[PDB]
């Protein structure tokens, strides 16, 4: 969200700063894991326990502060009216990793329950239903385009 | 299905009333996928306040959705009241689709919903299914009652629902069985105990 | 009926049939608010915070660590009441759908199910019944053979230490088992014990979970002795002797503990008949009044019931209790329950000795503290839990958070004296009942702030109540008494009265050697008295006419204080003591003047049936008044004496406090003498009863004046709220407290805007103490005023649970609260529940309206200026009287304010006339009178003026 | 008046008729619900201006104080304690008590603290009014005259 | 059924000063019969 | 300005409405007011002191209700709406609330069937007087149908 | 003339390090916690 939509630095200057500002400590901890990605050097790290305690509540903020930027995306999709704020920022958030958008489906239709994508998972091609029956669009949903 | 598709037609919302068990709510669900309408069941409680409803609503009418409100009743009656310029508001602008004056290429219709200009889709419809014989429950001011046009559901032809069930199945004897499981249901509830 | 049992075994066994891991979440619907079980959203910011179930199935529905593939069951054990249950409609029905007001819809996935664990659906509505699949448990289902084969098996396998101590419970195990068998002792005394009447309601479980209990603590008798003799550990023999005798022991006081005494004798004859362990052999002394010696010998409670002789400083104290046959055996009983952390029940009529046996029992009981909570009408869990956020501290465990007490190595007991006050709502549910339940049955509660299971440690609950037929009094649920053994503690006997105040009146006596001998006779007084007092006025005439031995331990109390500061004292004077006392103690509360004229004459009566040979007038005139304000000491004051004394100081009091001036009649004179007794006293709370305008707040300030008690009124208004009634509680508290301050709090019943009012209240008068007052900076300076005012008293107290009880005990002698409220019979009996300790803490004085006599006095005093002599007048052969002791020739003087006091006396037919007519009324006050005489004075003097 | 007065009149002549008696003593008409109710008591107690407070149905208990006529004197000074400020009370203060509602309650204590004055219209005095406003309309010669 | 002094005051007015039967009437006693007349037909009119 | 009187925001337009409506000659209508007793007694307070424009008109709309204030219901003029008393008085009612052109368009035969349907209206309304014998239950047959 | 060597820190700095201690710091906390709220602040830590 902070990445892909630059409106919401302007719309919420202190939110994004917060962010980006956590956001360098947790990249920061995640080239040591790369360094050394053994678990017990990872829980040998210093103070690891309560960094991430901390990268918790403090993302945990963040997240109560995007609210009203989330009442403003829901206008955009009215579908998204009946999604959790929390649920909806995976939505938005994860607009490029597709996969983890099947779950939210059953909350914005009434009987998709998944799409079907492509190999790249840049196209839709069609919707699933929970019991499986398939409708395969008669001209595909390209998500690059 | 007669009745309420004429509420439809009057731009009405749809109030079955009945005890429960009676297909009050699969009988709204039912008539909006005969319609191919998306149909959203809300199970009202008190905390369903004026904020909250036509939160609702503006998805409900943005998205052109039906909105099933069971167990209507069970807001305050306050909120029923202040509710009811909401319902009100919305069944103005879906007359407005009615008109034949207008025009698909002209303005959007657009009802106001919590101090903003909402669009609404035509296809969107509002259902309360109620208990009006439970004790404790909120009395619907008439203002809002007028707004909706109401039938009761009291007595489901259980032979029926049985006899094509059973056929549907693949059960040969299903006259047979039907005719026999539903009278014994009655039995049931008198014979037994209470 | 097995209910949960079948669905916690039937969990495992499908985990182990199918390989899918089991999870249930256990939920108490109704031990937290219906906004904690489903969610809030922020009327304001409209931000949606999740509730306990709805953060459990979201939890499930994200499957962050799996918990799609694992079966996921949702148990709400607890009631069922259609408003909160109808928001599962959706969830219950093919929908499957939990729908927020937010407008979020949660799918219940297939791996959930939805479980109802309850006893009753008598409040459920269709709509809910026929959402569910039912499967229903009869109490036949759990056989009570199956119950013994549980407890015979745990106690064969599950060491109580924590093996010589299996030892011991497996051949004990073997020991019961023949009595344990189905139509074996222990059922046959169970069938006959439900035939008898108990003071709560009796149930299976919890006679056999008492059972279950005391013979646990038998085995650990057993272990106990073993240490004791580490040369020769007790043998099969005498094991076997010992078991048997405790086992009838055990049944005696688990099936018949929570009854009276007769039925307690009843269940013991027909034990006596069917059983074949050996019994006492006595001919009339039921076998209830036997203990079991470890070398399994009977031995009668009189020998642990010695006649002790208290020392003379102790006399009728807090602490002390006077041995009797009944507190020994519910010393010992109380010992066996909470040696093993049972949660119990005391239940008795008011003041019969609850507390006193369960502080008393405490004491042989170390590593065990007990904090007092005063359940009201208005106690939620919340009352609870800020008793844990001072008392325990939450710590992060890798099995989950767990609550424990702050000090180590203590078991913490929770007291709750109400416990059956608590507000049942219309569905019979009490929340906090639920919520005691929910910790004892499950260990446990959730915290709502982050939707966490919280575990007790260390922490066990006693519950103290009244029979539940009484008056404000909710039956508690069977689900919450199958884990509470109940004990009855009835009011002493005669008999037990006579040697407890007769041991407190022999050691008091002791101060005057001259009186030793009126020691018998004045103990034969008091009993006497008392009980008449206590048959003749009971609750059914007035909500607080309750008379226990609260009563006779403040009589022999009174009388001691007034005895101390004596050399020496004729007998007269000792009967003017235990009459003036009386007076105080029973007169005090009567509403109506026939019941203060019956109560004046019965103290004669009973007086001089047991001190003959003594001069009736210097021992019983009628104007019976003590001050200690003309002298040193605590001695009788004449009427005149006292009259010029108080014209004297409120002179005084005119120019420093209040500029009010007062008319002085004889009813101000006993009450304020009445109310420097309570503000002399400590824990000294006042709760004055009569119309407005009476004087009720006047006399008080003047009385707090004369002894040194600042006052403290709430200064409310129409935005005064709660946090300002809370910060206005620590400002007085911190002045008391800290500061050393006496200070009398006066505060009316109008100054009550809120119910919350009075839960604070309530907790202040009983313990002297709000757990949770004080919160957060508040009780940061708190702790800093702690530390400098007990270093000004010269105390090294550093630790902060230190100096909260020195804080605590400071409150307790230096804080006088007294409580103003106008007589309402609907609003009197109402108020005992809202506020208990306004009728079991607070003095209660009835001042009710001005008398006739008050009003004639205030208007012969008040006319004195006026002119009013007509030496030519004369007297009516029929005159109006309307003050009975209007002398018989009246002057004009006289007839004119008997003629005053007839005018008064009219607006209150008047009112009459037009309340029955359904007319609209206005309070006759005693401040109407006031301004009618003040009316009279100035336009007679206008008038004679300006005719001259 | 001893104790001060509570007016119950519906009609209002008895709120007219208090303003009519105290203009030249500057008195101040305020209510209960005003927000200026403090000052205006503290003024008039300050000053010793008469004082008609309206809407008695809202009564503020910080009035309590004043209608018993708690004072204390000391140190030269007459002193009236109006929630935890102290104010010198000044001899010439009244305060009127109104209210426009003949059906409403009050509770026991302020019944105690007041004077009732009920202004209830009397068959008399209606058939007087009536009397005059009909030879006003129909005899408007007579009615001057 | 709460009426206040003023609700009769305003019936008596209307009939003394808004009456239509009195536009030509120029004696005084049959102006009283109609004021008489009018008034109680005022005021069940409007009190029902 | 049509304001229903149950919610928050509901109290707050009707304070503008009617501040707006006093200088203007707009007309407001509140509609249940009887769900708010209590502020129905702050209403009638603020309508004593206020001099609206000529044309200024308040409707407020509530049930016949014990909660609502003795002190507004004098101030305000009242008017009972309920079933018209027989036949004669329903048919009367219904012919005033039809626009007469809805009546008399093209085909001549449609205000037959308004006198049916009058007739029709009146007869089921005055059965349920008879509360058991006209029909087993008190039904709503009422304007909307 | 510690009066002055207090103004110097503050002058300079804006703060004085040893003025609010203990209770009196724990009392700034809560209120900066409250006064940083109202500015739409999201500042929870002490140093912060
Ligand atoms: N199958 C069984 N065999 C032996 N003992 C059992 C069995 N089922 C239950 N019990 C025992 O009998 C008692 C029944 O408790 P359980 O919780 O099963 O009952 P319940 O009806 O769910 O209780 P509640 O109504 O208080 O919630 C417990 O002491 C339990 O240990
Ligand atoms: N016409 C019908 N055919 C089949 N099933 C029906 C029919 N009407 C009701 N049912 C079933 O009856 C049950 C109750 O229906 P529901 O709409 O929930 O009733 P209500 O709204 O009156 O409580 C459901 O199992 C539903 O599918
Ligand atoms: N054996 C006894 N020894 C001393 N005091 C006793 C005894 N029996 C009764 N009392 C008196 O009875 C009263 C019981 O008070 P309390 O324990 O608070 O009663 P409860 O808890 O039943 O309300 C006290 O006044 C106490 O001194
Ligand atoms: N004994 C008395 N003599 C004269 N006036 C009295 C007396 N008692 C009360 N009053 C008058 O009544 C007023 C109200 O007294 P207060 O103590 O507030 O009454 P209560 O507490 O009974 O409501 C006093 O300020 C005083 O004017
Ligand atoms: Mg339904
Ligand atoms: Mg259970």
């Amino acid at each position: 969200i902070f990445t892909g939509s630059a409106d919401i630095k302007h719309l919420l200057p202190v939110e994004t700063q917060r962010f980006q500002s956590i956001s360098t400590e947790f990249l920061a901890l995640m080239k040591k894991v790369s360094k050394s990605p053994l678990v017990m050097d990872v829980l040998n790290i210093q103070g690891v326990q309560r960094s991430l305690e901390r990268l918790a509540d403090l993302l945990g903020k963040i997240q109560k502060a995007l609210g009203e930027y989330l009442e403003r995306e829901r206008s955009s999709f009215p579908r998204f009216y009946f999604v959790g704020d929390e649920d909806l920022l995976e939505i938005i958030g994860n607009s490029k990793n597709v996969a983890k958008l099947q779950k939210h489906f059953k909350k914005m239709f009434a009987g998709v329950s998944s799409i079907i994508l492509n190999e790249d998972n840049s196209v839709v091609l069609g919707i699933s239903s929970r019991e499986g029956e398939e409708v395969m669009f008669k001209t595909p949903v390209s998500i690059t385009e | 299905y007669l009745t309420m598709t004429q509420a439809l037609e009057a731009r009405l919302g749809g109030s079955p009333f009945g005890p429960a068990g009676t297909g009050k709510t699969e009988s709204v669900k039912a008539l909006g996928h005969q319609l191919g309408r998306f149909v959203l069941v809300f199970n009202c409680d008190e905390t369903f306040d004026f904020q909250a409803m036509g939160r609702i609503f503006v998805g409900l009418c943005q998205v052109g959705a039906w909105g099933c409100f069971d167990e209507f009743n069970r807001l305050e009656e306050r909120m029923l009241s202040a509710v009811s310029q909401q319902v009100q508001c919305i069944q103005e602008a879906l007359r407005e689709h009615s008109n034949p004056n207008y025009d698909k290429t002209s303005a959007p219709i657009t009802c106001e919903l919590l101090n903003k200009q909402v669009k609404v889709s035509p296809d969107m419809a509002i259902f309360i299914t109620m208990n009006p014989g439970y004790a404790g429950r909120s009395n619907l001011p008439d203002n809002l009652k007028k707004l909706f046009r109401s039938l009761a559901m009291t007595k489901p032809d259980r032979q029926l629902i049985a006899q094509v069930m059973l056929y549907s199945q693949g059960f040969r004897t299903a006259e047979v069985l039907a005719n026999k499981i539903v009278p014994f249901f009655k039995l049931c509830d008198e014979q037994l105990s209470s | 009926s097995g209910k949960s049992m079948a669905w916690r075994v039937l969990l495992k066994a499908l985990e182990r049939l199918e390989g899918v891991e089991g999870v249930a979440h256990i939920i108490d619907p109704k031990a937290i608010s219906k906004d904690h079980l489903y969610g809030t959203l922020d009327p304001n910011t409209r931000e949606w915070t999740d509730g306990l179930f709805t953060h459990v199935l979201r939890k499930i529905i994200d499957s962050v660590r799996g918990e799609l593939q694992k079966r996921q069951w949702i148990v709400f054990d607890g009631d069922v009441d259609p408003e909160w249950v109808e928001n599962l409609n959706s969830v219950l029905d093919d929908n499957k759908l939990l729908t927020l007001p937010n407008g979020e819809r949660l799918s219940l996935p297939p791996n959930v199910r939805i479980m109802f664990e309850v006893q009753d659906l008598k409040y459920a509505t269709l709509a809910t019944v026929s959402r569910c699949g039912m499967v229903w448990f009869s109490e036949d289902v759990l056989s009570t053979d199956m119950i013994f084969n549980n407890f015979l098996a745990r106690l064969r396998s599950i060491p109580l230490d924590e093996s010589p101590m299996l030892q011991i419970q497996r051949d004990a195990a073997t020991i019961m088992q023949p009595y344990f068998t189905s139509n074996g002792l222990v059922t046959k005394a169970l069938e006959h014990a439900f035939q008898l009447e108990h003071i709560m309601d009796l149930t299976r479980l919890r006679c056999l979970g008492s059972l279950f209990s005391m013979l646990h603590q038998a085995c650990r008798n057993v272990a106990q002795y073993n240490a004791n003799h580490p040369d020769f550990p007790m043998q099969i023999e005498q094991l076997e002797r010992y078991i048997q005798r405790y086992l009838v022991y055990a049944i005696l006081w688990s099936l018949s503990g929570d009854s009276r005494l007769k039925m307690r004798a009843e269940l013991g004859e027909y034990i006596r008949r069917i059983t074949t362990v050996p019994l006492p052999t006595a001919p009339n002394i039921p076998i209830i009044d036997y203990e079991v010696s470890i070398s399994g010998e009977w031995s009668p409670w009189q020998a642990k019931v010695p006649q002790i002789e208290v020392e003379t400083h102790k006399v009728a104290a807090p602490d002390v209790v006077v041995p009797t046959l009944d507190t020994v055996r519910h010393e010992a009983l109380l010992y066996t329950w909470l040696a093993e952390h049972k949660p119990l029940v005391l239940c008795g009529p008011p003041g019969s000795g609850k507390t006193m046996t369960l502080f008393s029992a405490l004491r042989a009981l170390p590593d065990m503290e007990v904090v007092g909570l005063n359940f009201s009408s208005a106690t939620t869990p919340e009352l609870l839990l800020k008793t844990f956020d001072h008392y325990c501290e939450y710590r992060r465990t890798p099995n989950g958070v767990v609550l424990a007490p702050v000090q180590l190595g203590k078991w913490l007991v929770l007291f709750c004296d109400e416990i059956n006050l608590p507000d049942m709502d219309k569905y019979g549910t009490q929340r906090v009942i639920s919520f005691i339940r929910q910790m004892v049955e499950h260990g446990g509660f959730y915290r709502t702030s982050d939707q966490t299971w919280v575990k007790l440690e260390r922490i066990q609950f006693v519950g103290a109540c009244n029979p539940p037929t009484d008056p404000g009094r909710k039956p508690l649920s069977h689900r919450f008494l199958r884990h509470v053994p109940v004990v009855y503690v009835d009011y002493p006997g005669p008999a037990s009265l006579t040697q407890i105040y007769g041991t407190f009146n022999r050691a008091m006596l002791r101060l005057i050697p001259s009186l030793r001998t009126y020691a018998e006779p004045l103990t034969a007084a008091m009993v006497e008295f008392y009980t008449m007092s206590q048959e003749r006025f009971t609750q059914d005439t007035q909500p607080h006419y309750i008379y226990s031995p609260r009563e006779m331990t403040r009589w022999v109390r009174g009388i001691f204080e007034a005895l101390r500061p004596l050399e020496t004292l004729p007998v007269e004077g000792l009967i003017r003591i235990w009459a003036h006392e009386a007076l105080r103690l029973f007169q005090d509360r009567l509403v109506e003047d026939e019941e203060r004229r019956w109560t004046d004459e019965n103290i004669d009566t009973v007086a001089l049936k047991h001190f003959p040979n003594i001069d009736r007038e210097k021992a019983m005139s009628r104007p019976i008044l003590y001050s200690n304000w003309l002298s040193k000491d605590y001695i009788p004051v004449d009427q005149e004496e006292l009259r010029d004394y108080v014209k004297a100081r409120l002179k005084v009091f005119y120019e420093e406090e209040l500029d009010v001036p007062l008319v002085l009649f004889n009813e101000v004179l006993d009450h304020v003498l009445r109310i420097d007794r309570i503000f002399r006293q400590p824990q000294g709370h006042l709760l004055l009863i009569g119309v407005s305008g009476a004087g009720k707040t006047t006399l008080s300030r003047f009385v707090a004046w004369m002894n040194g008690l600042s006052v403290y009124q709430i200064k409310v208004h129409r935005k005064y709220t709660g946090e300002d009634f809370d910060e206005d509680l620590r400002t007085v508290l911190r002045r008391s407290g800290c500061k050393n301050e006496k200070i009398a709090f006066i505060m009316d019943e109008s100054n009550v805007l809120d119910s919350g009012f009075l839960e604070r209240m309530n907790t202040l008068l009983a313990n002297g103490e709000v757990p949770g007052l004080f919160e957060g900076d508040e009780y940061a300076t708190l702790m800093t005023q702690c530390k400098e005012g007990a270093q000004k008293e010269g105390l090294m107290l550093d630790s902060h649970e230190e100096l909260y009880k020195w804080f605590t005990s400071q409150v307790i002698r230096n804080l006088h609260v007294v409580f103003t409220m106008n007589p309402s019979s609907e609003g009197l009996k109402d108020r005992a529940a809202t506020s208990p300790a306004l009728f079991n803490r607070c003095v209660l004085n009835w001042f009710g309206d001005w008398s006739t006599e008050a009003l004639y006095q205030v208007g012969k005093e008040f006319t004195s200026k006026m002119d009013l002599e007509k030496p030519n007048y004369i007297v009516p052969d029929y005159m109006p009287v309307v003050y009975d002791k209007l002398p018989q020739p009246p002057s004009h003087r006289e007839a004119i304010v008997n003629s005053c006091v007839f005018v008064h006396q009219t607006l209150h037919q008047a009112n009459a006339r037009l309340a029955k007519r359904g007319g609209r009324t206005m309070a006759i006050t005693p401040r109407h009178y006031l301004d009618f005489i003040n009316h009279y004075a100035n336009l007679f003097h206008e008038k004679r003026s300006e005719l001259e | 008046f001893n104790r001060y007065p509570l007016i119950i009149d519906p009609s209002g002549q008895a709120t007219e008729f208090i303003m009519n008696e105290y203009k030249d003593r500057k008195i101040t008409r305020t209510s209960f619900l005003d927000d200026a109710f403090r000052k205006n008591l503290e003024s008039a107690l300050r000053f010793g201006n008469p004082l008609l407070v309206q809407d008695v149905e809202s009564y503020d208990p910080v009035l309590n104080p004043v209608l018993n006529r708690e004072v204390r004197r000391t140190g030269g000074r007459v002193l009236i304690t109006l929630g935890d400020q102290d104010i010198d009370l000044s001899p010439s203060f009244v305060i009127f008590l109104s209210t426009r509602d003949p059906t409403v309650e009050f509770p026991p204590d302020l019944c105690s603290r007041v004077t009732f004055v009920n202004f209830t219209v009397t068959r008399s005095s209606l058939q007087s009014q009536c009397l005059n406003e009909v030879l006003k309309a129909e005899r408007p010669d007579v009615d001057e005259k | 059924y709460q009426y206040s002094l003023q609700f009769f005051l305003d019936i008596y007015h209307n009939v003394l000063y808004e009456n239509p039967n009195l536009k030509g009437v120029t004696d005084h006693t049959q102006r009283l019969s109609i004021i008489t007349k009018d008034l109680f037909q005022v005021a069940f009119n409007r009190v029902a | 300005t049509s304001i229903a009187i149950g919610s928050a925001e509901g109290f707050n337009q009707a304070d503008k409405a009617i501040n707006t409506a006093v200088k203007s000659g707009r007309w407001v209508m509140l509609k249940n007011v009887h769900l708010a007793p209590g502020w129905l007694m702050q209403l009638e307070k603020k309508l004593h002191s206020l001099q609206p424009h000529a044309c200024f008109r308040l409707f407020l709309t509530m049930e016949i209700n014990p909660k609502v204030p003795v002190n507004l219901l004098r101030a305000g003029r009242i008017f009972v709406f309920e079933p018209p008393p027989g036949v004669k008085a329903n048919m009367l009612r219904t012919f005033s609330s039809i626009p007469v052109s809805r009546i008399c368009k093209s085909p001549n035969e449609r205000a037959r069937l308004y006198f049916l349907l009058a007739w029709f209206h009146a007869i089921i309304q005055e059965r349920l007087r008879y509360a058991p014998l006209g029909w087993s239950k008190k039904y709503e047959f009422g304007e909307s149908d």
